[PDB]
């Protein structure tokens, strides 16, 4: 379900891995929109940022 | 207009200071114009021949 099967060319597929160490050195795997969104939700903006903690 | 939760007036660490915190801290100090000193204020005893303000 994640990579497929058979003797077919390894075309890239968007991975839905959580943000972390698996995100370095990929060079041919694109992220998923959920994966990007989850990390971006936890970042401060340049303008009108409401810092907490 | 970036904002952050105001730290306590006793905070003396690397936490970001807010304008409300600054006002709260300065509320305990005397201004140049018409200060009302309370308690036991002390000043330097000048010479008897001193002739200024």
């Amino acid at each position: 379900d994640l990579n497929g099967a058979g003797l077919v060319a390894s075309t890239p597929t968007p991975q839905n891995d959580a943000y972390g160490l698996v995100w370095a050195g990929d060079t041919f795997y694109p992220p998923t929109r959920k994966s990007v969104y989850d990390k971006i939700e936890t970042l401060a903006t340049k303008s009108g940022a409401v810092l907490t903690g | 207009a970036t904002a952050n939760v105001s730290p306590s007036t006793a905070d003396n660490t690397l936490a970001l200071a807010t304008t409300a915190y600054v006002k709260a801290n300065l509320a305990d100090y005397a201004t140049l114009v018409s200060p009302i000193l309370t308690g036991d204020p002390r000043a330097v005893t000048t010479s008897v021949t001193d002739n200024d303000t």
